[PDB]
């Protein structure tokens, strides 16, 4: 069968992958203690795709935690599903990064690299099939940044022809949670520009407004914060762990969504999001749903799509649909908002329907779009970039690392020429 | 996160680390005996295989008189004996003798001590040192520590609490030579320094405390509440947790500019709580205005150029962005143009906790914010001031010399602080 | 199916609506909840018309409710049917407008004009065929008459084709409730004079008198006078909502009703009312509401009806009825009062009737007219704008809010034109 | 609607304050120690979490005798001991000591309260302010403020009640001086105040009222009611609400014509109350009489301008207009030809509430004018006739020039108040 491993780098990759596995755990009806208990035969058809199966039943994610510092990890394990992951995969180091993409990529994670390489290659021989990688982490934060993209470049060069999904949170266009956060993610997207596959760009101003407005949730906590990321990470894989009517694994998505290869950076979208007061007066129907996947207010990235065009665009619906109905309302967004796509693509959306829907909704999709309009956000960071660089605001620190300042300005140059082929495409032929 | 280091040098840092223990214990509810009536309390502590937790720190200082009254208070069965050193003859105010012969007797008995410290850690993120910038022990000594400790562990962290000479209050006639010489000898050898005034925590005391008769044991008190707050996610879960590292990383955009100044909110008698809802963006504002920063410095008189809100307790995420983000749009708070990304934000779930007797209230919400500002040059152009003014005449430079020093190392020493004072210029000015 | 949005502006507009919403939701058997618990099936036969249906049976007006500031619609949701409008449509500002024209159609509601519009083009969207938009507000007021005229010169640009009603309140002769009342009434007049397609002027003045005399009624508060607009604004829409032998829609009104485009307002009026000492002397047939309908005593307009004459008149019956009778009694009321109609229409009545009576009564009527002696209405506010624009009264406030002294010209040589305009038609080919 | 903020300033605003505030917490329904014991009362009060309401007031003074009776006073655990600024020496009746000299050191500290207080506010309507048109700090400091808070809050609303001097009594000798100098520094800013004096209350007190004792406690009780029928609108729902801002755009046509007079009915004592309907007529009728109004100066004199009655309490909308009619078409009573309708009526229909202990009988039904006549101007040349007949001599000018004063001051603000006398005669004159 088809199977994936995770992988989650950082304070924000862990506990992201702790609310995503218990997502991902409830949906296959697993108890906390890695038994199983659901209601439904459909949920072990491919159960395999996330969890090897021990002795007894009780089934054990495949993920791989990563931390330079326990602290994090620590109280993954003290968890309500602490009890669920191998305690050998949890490969956890001693001097924790300081913030810095320098010390997690070259001086202390490059010597925990091979540790993270012995458990990841056991779990891709347990597998059958292995399709690809998962990796959550942050581009703003030392380890994720550093760690993250050393494992890439890593696992790259041993496994070329898999996939390698990112779910990355990137930094807020207006607060910020670190201070030298241009360095990092300059440097982090350097390497992801050419060593993954697709990227899901994720940032907490967006959620937070999404809570705010769209949920009305008064304190919203990153308890909150990642049940959002973790349902569209659950979405995107909806067709390999069940079945439905038009199914899309990785590879689909990735191959209709990615014109060009260094144009792999999406934006996602989830629906439907009703808080318990407006959810009496709403009525739950596919012309609902797809209203709200392509509102700009419902996006997880900051930058607003209308200020660009769409590349491509994927709406991965679950639970009992009407195929009908989801052709004319794709149908209706491709004519009514026809500015927003570009024309050399005659048709950008792609579409595909699963038949289990999640948790306690009995409908839901989940929206994917490569924007032009992320050259925004590449803009920005290269604006604050040059700003510190422009007087080595904080490079001591990361030279004191081994770095060279030759390669700030190749991560640099190779940034602006992102922004400068996103600005190509978003031209037209006449 | 594993062990931070404490190293409390001189009746300063001494003072302030009693007060500073006494909180770790009734943080984590060991008692006064060392005895623990979980897994966190182990950054500062270490559990001697019986039940009974030893802090992890060196208590030094060259006069018996205030070890002593340690040895024999109330947390005399906490401290390891041999931790805390003392020895014969104080440094009598003088920084030669501190440093040079006074000094040089009893600095390795010091290493030592921490050698075995540092030994016994998994992990060790770094140093804390608690010293007063103007003083004989307190400066001449940490010199050497610093000097010592660079050798043995360089790469890892060196804070440090200061407690900088008041621009009007002062208590000794020859701190400008003390603090100036202590400046030029921790200036490449420490990491970072947060930056105390006694003048500027009197005056809280009156205005936002109501308490009329403060003291020594309400400054060191209040202080306390400061390191707390700063090693706090070392000791404790929450969203956002900020490293010792991450401090050096973020608050020092060059190496030698790295003195950011102490802030606290919300600080409030218990009277005086009932009329305030003590809500993220009440006490946030505090923390930016000049009536509450913990030295005198006026920060609207310069910019910042990096800051770090440690908020703790009872708060949300996204009203601490809310709160950011409204700050930064405001014209009269000014961050400088080379760096965009100011704010380091830091969350934490433990509520700072109320010590019995004290003059603080009760806080389901508190923030601790450290920033670098260009306006603390104005606290070393008054160092600078009050030094040549006696130099040029010698008034007390024989003291000095008699004591192993050589007169050259004054003109160094303003020299290396002259320096420091164009850094804060050119850093401030963008084209 | 045909469908409207109600769209209701100020402390005027939404006290209307409440009234309104309680009235049409009585008539289709709504519980308070938005439950139906309606006898006869024929209600929800064009339920859909007002009601987007929700989940589990729980019908929701489509209303939006638009006040700059949140006090009037804050009683609004603690009302008896405060629960059934859905909670997203309630888009409340904080600075109330301070009864200046300006202000709510310049600084103030020009920042919330965005945001209106983005609720109404959802339920514009939730319909099938639109048939046009309704506003309730004041010509008095500040909200009503600036944000209405904004909002309407907007949806206007956006929604040329289809119909747009305006149930205005208008100043009384006498008795005002504002000081500066005409210069919010010239200024609005000119937005409504060229953008809307039919108009319901109603003042407090005609509806005090009709509970005084036609009510004996002792204390009416406005929670009689809104049943009174409401029961005339729930008879113009009855074709829509019911089956009749002989029905006329939204658009057949106007159609007939105006016969040149700037003469557009009407004055209402509504049969049978009687008091409760009265009720038992009076008989209830096709004569006697005729005769009530035309009477100038009944009118909902201060303007005497008899100064004028009539360019078209409509009366839209509902409940049992005898066309013959309708045709004996129009054919009564057009030869008896011969000089109450322009010669030149060789015939003004336009009648309608409908299956269904309202409420509790066998038998009812609403009046429409398309007078002349409106004339006199538009003349007595030109008298008093002039008073006080020509010495500049109180313009230091509305030209602090960004408008220029020479639209208050425009404005008042477009007024001047309307009645010029009315005067021409007035007289007669020989 | 959203908060409004009240400023009570000298002795005169300070003591109509407490009046005001008791009244407010009565209303609401908060007791005297601030506990609630549903969703309007946030206007004038701030829920510090806890169950503690406090009020949206700064109280200010330059002598610390006045705000020591509140501190000690029933009302001290309700108000914010820092919004009770005080000064060390009052103004001693002079109006450059409470602008100049001493105002400007307590200027900044009010400033910080209120910048607090704004930002707490969702939506703020603006400032009430209430201070003694004849006095040192009522008039000296409020002029401070006015320009204060101009700069930064910029078109939003500033209402002041402010004690003119009355025609015949007087409790001062400089407050020609007083009056007429606050007069130049505030029309600019202020957008419309509302005059009352203390010989109109008196007399009404004696007439209306059956007191023969009445003090500083019935007048300022009296006066709070005014306060409240003003700010009913925004504190509860009725049939045509009345914003904050509603006054200014209909009670001011000319920038410089913004001083309304006060009105109220019923005023009656409890036992002449048995004898009288109090119909909505019988209210109504009462205010357009001489004998009723709260400023000695004759409306019928003059013409009307514009007019607001409050109306309140169980009021039936369609007896308003017909007992508004009856009043347009008295000959007796003018209206100015240039604006056709002057009425602006407002109704509520909370019911005024009766004090304990108070002069004022319990009615289910009360009406509240604000009228702006050019009547007033009888008032101004009185104050204007006594200026220049002690100016010509000097009568008291050194005490104001040593204050930081030029001489010049005082013939630009008798000038400027001379236009002022003009406007109201070109206002009052029509072809
Ligand atoms: N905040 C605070 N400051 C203190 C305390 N004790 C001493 N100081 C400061 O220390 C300064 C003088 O240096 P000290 O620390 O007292 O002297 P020392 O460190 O013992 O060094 P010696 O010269 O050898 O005595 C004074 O100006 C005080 O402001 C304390 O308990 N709290
Ligand atoms: N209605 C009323 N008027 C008062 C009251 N208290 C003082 N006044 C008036 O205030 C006038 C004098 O100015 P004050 O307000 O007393 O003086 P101040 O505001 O404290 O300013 P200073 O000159 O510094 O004292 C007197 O003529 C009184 O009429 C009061 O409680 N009620
Ligand atoms: N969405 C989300 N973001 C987080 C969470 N925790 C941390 N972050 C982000 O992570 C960034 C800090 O980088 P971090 O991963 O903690 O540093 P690292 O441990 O060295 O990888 C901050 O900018 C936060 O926005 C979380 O639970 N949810
Ligand atoms: N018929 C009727 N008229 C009303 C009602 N409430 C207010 N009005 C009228 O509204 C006018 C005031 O304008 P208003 O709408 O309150 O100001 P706005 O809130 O800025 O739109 C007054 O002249 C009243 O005659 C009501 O319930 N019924
Ligand atoms: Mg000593
Ligand atoms: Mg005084």
């Amino acid at each position: 069968m088809r199977e994936i491993v995770h992988l989650q780098a950082g304070q924000c990759g862990n506990q992201i992958g702790a609310k995503f596995w218990e997502v991902i755990s409830d949906e296959h009806g697993i108890d906390p203690t890695g038994t199983y208990h659901g209601d439904s035969d459909l949920q072990l058809e491919r159960i395999n795709v996330y969890y090897n199966e021990a002795t007894g039943g009780k089934y054990v994610p495949r993920a791989v935690l990563v931390d330079l510092e326990p602290g994090t990890m620590d109280s993954v394990r003290s968890g309500p599903f602490g009890q669920i992951f191998r305690p050998d995969n949890f490969v956890f180091g001693q001097s924790g990064a300081g913030n810095n993409w320098a010390k997690g990529h070259y001086t202390e994670g490059a010597e925990l690299v091979d540790s993270v390489l012995d458990v990841v290659r056991k779990e891709a021989e347990s597998c059958d099939c292995l399709q690809g990688f998962q990796l959550t982490h942050s581009l703003g934060g030392g380890t994720g940044s550093g760690m993250g993209t050393l494992l890439i470049s890593k696992i790259r060069e041993e496994y070329p022809d898999r996939i390698m999904n990112t779910f990355s949170v990137v930094p807020s266009p207006k607060v910020s949670d670190t201070v030298v956060e241009p360095y990092n993610a300059t440097l982090s997207v350097h390497q992801l520009v050419e060593n993954t596959d697709e990227t899901y760009c994720i940032d907490n101003e967006a959620l937070y407004d999404i809570c705010f407005r769209t949920l009305k949730l008064t304190t919203p906590t990153y308890g909150d914060l990642n049940h959002l990321v973790s349902a569209t990470m659950s979405g995107v894989t909806t067709c390999l762990r069940f079945p439905g009517q038009l199914n899309a694994d990785l590879r689909k998505l990735a191959v209709n969504m990615v014109p060009f290869p260094r144009l792999h950076f999406f934006m996602p979208g989830f629906a439907p999001l009703t808080s318990r007061g407006s959810q009496q007066y709403r009525a739950l129907t596919v012309p609902e749903l797809t209203q709200q996947m392509f509102d700009a207010k419902n996006m997880m990235a900051a930058c607003d799509p209308r200020h660009g065009r769409y590349l491509t665009v994927a709406a991965v619906f679950r639970g009992r649909m009407s195929m009908k109905e989801v052709d004319e309302q794709m149908l209706n967004v491709q004519n009514k908002n026809s500015s927003y796509f570009v024309e050399w693509i005659p048709n950008n959306v792609k579409t595909a329907v699963c038949d289990i829907p999640p948790r306690g909704l009995k409908m839901s999709a989940t929206f994917i779009g490569n924007s032009t309009a992320i050259q925004e956000l590449f803009k920005r960071i290269s604006e604050q970039f040059t700003a510190m660089f422009r007087r080595k605001a904080f490079l001591h620190w990361y030279t004191g690392e081994g770095m060279d300042e030759m390669e700030f300005t190749e991560a640099e140059s190779n940034m602006n020429d992102l922004v400068s082929e996103y600005q190509q495409y978003q031209d037209a032929t006449a | 996160m594993r062990e931070c280091l404490s190293i409390h040098i001189g009746q300063a840092g001494v003072q302030m680390g009693n007060a500073c223990w006494e909180l770790y214990c009734l943080e984590h509810g060991i008692q006064r005996d060392g005895i623990v009536s979980d897994s966190s309390f182990g950054t500062f502590f270490s559990e001697t295989g019986s039940g009974k937790h030893v802090p992890r720190a060196v208590f030094v200082d060259l006069e018996q008189t205030v070890i002593g009254e340690v040895r024999t208070g109330p947390y005399r069965s906490l401290f390891h004996p041999e931790q805390l050193i003392t020895g014969k003859e104080d440094a009598a105010n003088n920084y030669a003798r501190g440093h040079y012969t006074i000094g040089k007797e009893i600095v390795d008995t010091v290493m030592d001590r921490v050698r075995k410290m540092a030994d016994q850690c998994s992990g060790l993120q770094g140093f804390l040192i608690f010293h007063s910038f103007g003083g004989g022990t307190g400066s001449g000594f940490t010199s050497l520590l610093m000097e010592r400790l660079s050798v043995d562990y360089g790469k890892k962290s060196k804070l440090e609490f200061s407690v900088y000479p008041a621009p009007q209050i002062s208590t000794a006639v020859v701190e400008p030579y003390n603090s100036i010489l202590t400046t030029h000898t921790t200036l490449e050898h420490s990491d970072c320094a947060f930056m105390v005034d006694n003048e500027a925590i009197y005056d809280i005391c009156n205005r936002n405390l109501d308490i009329e008769r403060p003291t020594y044991t309400n400054l060191n008190r209040l202080i306390g509440q400061i390191v707390s707050s700063i090693t706090a996610s070392l000791r404790f879960d929450g969203a956002l947790n900020v490293d010792l590292t991450e401090f050096q990383t973020n608050l020092v955009p060059y190496p030698r500019i790295h003195f950011p100044l102490v802030t606290y909110s919300p600080i409030i008698s218990a009277e005086k709580a009932y009329h305030e809802q003590l809500s993220v963006p009440e006490i946030t504002n505090a923390c930016f205005e000049y009536s509450n920063q913990m030295v005198k410095c006026d920060p609207r008189r310069g910019k910042y150029m990096a800051c770090c809100l440690l908020y703790r307790g009872d708060v949300v995420p996204k009203d601490v962005n809310a709160a950011i983000a409204a700050i930064k749009t405001r014209r009269t708070i000014q961050f400088v143009d080379w760096c965009p990304t100011g704010f380091k934000v830091g969350i934490n779930y433990q509520p700072p906790t109320v010590v019995p007797g004290g003059d603080l209230a009760k806080v389901q919400r508190a923030v601790c914010m450290l920033s670098n500002t260009t306006a603390i040059a104005e606290a070393w152009a008054r160092l600078d001031h009050k030094f040549d003014l006696m130099y040029s005449k010698r008034a007390f430079v024989h003291w000095y010399v008699g004591e192993g020093m050589e007169e050259g190392e004054f003109s160094e020493a303003r020299e290396d602080m002259a320096a420091l004072e164009k850094d804060y210029e050119e850093v401030g000015t963008e084209s």
